[PDB]
């Protein structure tokens, strides 16, 4: 979940 | 398909420019090490490094073309390998020491503070000695680190698979170009390409051992891990 | 300096002639599997295979030049990697199946017969599909298997000339893989790309060995299978 | 008295 979010944020 | 259009020199430039910064640990010299506190330091560092890694990975030619699910899987597979190859690279000019951070340079005897860790420090140190023996170059280092990202999780996934292999092949062209321009002979070029990729076998092994060790430390409540680390770890089980 | 003087064709020649035999399973096909029986078949097979692996290794050019201690270390590090690449290779022409022996060809659903095993089968099957996709050749396979032997434990090594000799032998095998590719008519670029593709397989092989060793170990502890003294020793080397 | 040791010395 968290990795998935971080990959969109940058 | 813009990764596929890059020249070798443009490949290198993109990768060098994508390089994450060298971060500091929270090492406090006012207090002595314990197993818990050293594991706290290393994992706190890795957690901060991970954020910079996700941003680096997005700058690796071709990676952005993959689905979110594909990007998650590759990073979940290779993250500790990527942390490790950086460490070995950072430690190259410090024989007998592992430069986790500029304020955290540890020898094997300091590794002994954590149960089971010294065996892993020995492997990382041996691998850094290989790097030094080969005179591994920064441009070569960035190619290898990117190949790890794209390769480690690639078979554990159909047209995006073909796309990954195209990019992987372009990194190979790039490695050879670097060697040719540095004046290696044709024979020296294929012999070195092989030597460099055999490194990745060792980096994989060290990652697998490291993951088992970290999981051991989690399961005996030695150190609390960030939610991100808990999730990255849980991917391997 | 016997192994440094071999030509590419003589290297392939020696590796081809050193090949171990393909062993059969002690499996009777009228009896269903259980977790215990399947682990028994796989490890019994592997134990017999290890004895032939030792004769093979001693025939890998340059290997007999190393000290007994060093030979031991390399085989202890690489043994399951070596069993696995053999497995993957002989399953190449059987999509979706792992050919452990000619009378023991197992599907992914049969991996589910042992706890935690289907995940390993899936990795092995994906590697085998890669071999098939690359059209991996027999001469390339024996090269790759020899590289695993010599490489996997090479940095865990005062006689520093041992490491250097072994690195010369590795370079010869690279030259041998390249020779095979040039002979098949690949352009330079294609040779280099293929060499890299084949070597990246060894990262995946190493991964599968480490997982396989964790699994075998879990199976040993909960006593699902009794292992030979050789196997217990080969397993003890990794922890 | 590792088996491996002995197998290596007795190899055929
Ligand atoms: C996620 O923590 C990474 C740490 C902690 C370990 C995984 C220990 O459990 C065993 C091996 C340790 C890692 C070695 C590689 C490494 C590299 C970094 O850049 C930061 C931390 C670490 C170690
Ligand atoms: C030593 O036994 C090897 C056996 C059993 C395993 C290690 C299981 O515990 C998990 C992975 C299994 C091996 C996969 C590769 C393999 C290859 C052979 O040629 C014979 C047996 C085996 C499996």
């Amino acid at each position: 979940k968290i990795l998935h979010r971080l990959l969109q944020d940058s | 398909s813009l990764a596929l259009s890059l020249t070798a020199d443009q490949m290198v430039s993109a990768l060098l420019d994508a390089e994450p910064p060298i971060l500091y640990s929270e090492y406090d010299p006012t207090r002595p090490f314990s197993e818990a506190s050293m594991m706290g330091l290393l994992t706190n560092l890795a957690d901060r490094e991970l954020v910079h890694m996700i941003n680096w990975a997005k700058r690796v030619p071709g990676f952005v073309d993959l689905t979110l699910h594909d990007q998650v899987h590759l990073l979940e597979c290779a993250w500790l390998e990527i942390l490790m190859i950086g460490l070995v690279w950072r430690s190259m000019e410090h024989p007998g020491k592992l430069l986790f951070a500029p304020n955290l340079l540890l020898d094997r005897n300091q590794g002994k503070c954590v149960e089971g860790m010294v065996e892993i420090f020995d492997m990382l140190l041996a691998t850094s000695s290989r790097f030094r023996m080969m005179n591994l170059q920064g441009e070569e280092f960035v190619c290898l680190k990117s190949i790890i990202l794209l390769n480690s999780g690639v078979y554990t996934f159909l047209e995006e698979k073909d796309h990954i292999h195209r990019v992987l092949d372009k990194i190979t062209d790039t490695l050879i170009h670097l060697m040719a321009k540095a004046g290696l002979t044709l024979q020296q070029q294929h012999q070195r390409l092989a030597q460099l990729l055999l490194i990745l076998s060792h980096i994989r092994h060290m990652s697998n051992k490291g993951m088992e060790h970290l999981y051991s430390m989690k399961c005996k409540n030695v150190v609390p891990l960030s939610d991100l680390l808990l999730e990255m770890l849980d991917a391997h089980r």
